[PDB]
């Protein structure tokens, strides 16, 4: 269930990246590799929660 | 607010602000900010008779809009 | 109407008064332009104002 | 045959910060109030500078974001780093704010609070008030609604104070 709060983050960012990209379409890149940053810290998250789960699941 | 769903222009619209700002102006003063309101503009073309008609395309003062 | 012309006076001293021009496009035009420098690199001079 | 255009005879343009450059910490606003092709400030450093837009009010300091504001009928406060109050009411126009230190305020007319006054407005409010009813048609009476309004505003702005 901690993914529900992981995948929507990445939307969230995502989203707001298409936003930015509207508005300063000259600062693309910069924005796109923030969005991949906070990609990869959510991801972080998900992967401790998938870690875990893999724990109580084989184990 | 709802004079845009009237029809009337932004331009009309400062106009009458400003107009109804001077009003607002000290009696002093006044006869400075009050030449800055007053409509002394027309629009003409000349007839063959040569008269100047007078066009009705846009109105002159505010009380006609 | 394609574009208003405005052909004037400039008083740029006492003894020379040129000839000046204010070219008013469109507001269909000016849109397009205004999108163009918004979004090309392009009218690099005009990118914040037009966004 | 290549004829001029009024612009370049105005050698005060304005300048814009490239979006790729360091930031600078600023600690005055370039402001520039005009009036029907007449300026009352010309760049004058300020403080800050609060202006009602239509949405609501903007209190604009150095640094501020780029952003253009349609301006309604309200009174326009200047503070500079002195320490001192400059107060002036509008009708109307727009604000164009830069992120580069600059606030280019044009008004259709912008006149000291001080220079208003209130019995004035009152009076003015009545008339308007007793005429709305008389309406000729709609166009009558959003254009009394209008006065109303800016003699509301103007009002509200003396008696704060």
């Amino acid at each position: 269930i901690a993914l529900a709060g992981v995948g929507l983050g990445i939307g969230t960012i995502f989203g707001n990246l298409l936003v930015a990209c509207a508005r300063q379409p000259n600062l693309t890149k910069m924005l796109f590799n923030y969005a991949i940053l906070g990609f990869a810290l959510t991801e972080a998250i998900g992967l401790f929660a998938l870690m875990l789960a893999f724990l109580m699941l084989f184990s | 607010s709802s004079w845009r769903d009237h029809g009337i222009s932004y331009l009309k619209y400062l106009n009458v602000c400003t107009e109804t700002l001077h009003s607002t102006v000290k009696e002093s003063r006044r006869a400075k900010y009050e030449r800055w309101s007053k409509p002394c503009y027309t629009a003409q073309r000349p007839d063959g008779a040569g008269g100047q008609e007078t066009i009705d395309k846009v109105p002159i003062h505010t009380k006609d809009y | 109407a394609d574009r208003y012309q405005v052909i004037f006076n400039r008083f740029v001293s006492a003894g020379v008064q040129r000839n000046a021009v204010y070219n008013i496009p469109s507001y269909e035009k000016w849109k397009e332009d205004l999108a163009d420098a918004a979004s090309s690199d392009n009218q690099k001079n005009r990118y914040l104002f037009a966004n | 045959h290549d004829l001029p255009e009024g612009f370049e005879f105005m050698e005060h343009k304005v300048v814009n910060k490239d979006i790729h450059a360091p930031h600078e910490n600023l600690e005055t606003l370039r402001l520039t109030l005009t009036r029907q092709d007449e300026f009352l400030l010309r760049e004058e450093p300020v403080k800050c500078v609060t202006v009602t837009g239509t949405n609501g009010e903007y209190g604009i300091y150095p640094g501020h974001a780029y952003k253009i504001v349609q301006l309604n009928p309200s009174p326009l406060t200047v503070e500079y780093t002195d320490g001192t109050t400059k107060k002036y009411f509008v009708s109307g126009g727009f604000a164009h704010i830069n992120n580069e230190g600059s606030c280019d305020v044009n008004t259709v007319e912008c006149t000291l609070l001080d220079d208003l006054d209130l019995a004035i407005a009152e009076k003015e409010l009545a008339a308007q008030q007793a005429a709305l009813g008389s309406a000729k048609d709609d166009k009558a009476k959003s254009v009394v609604e209008i006065r109303i309004s800016v003699i509301e505003a103007v009002i509200a702005a003396l008696k704060h104070h």
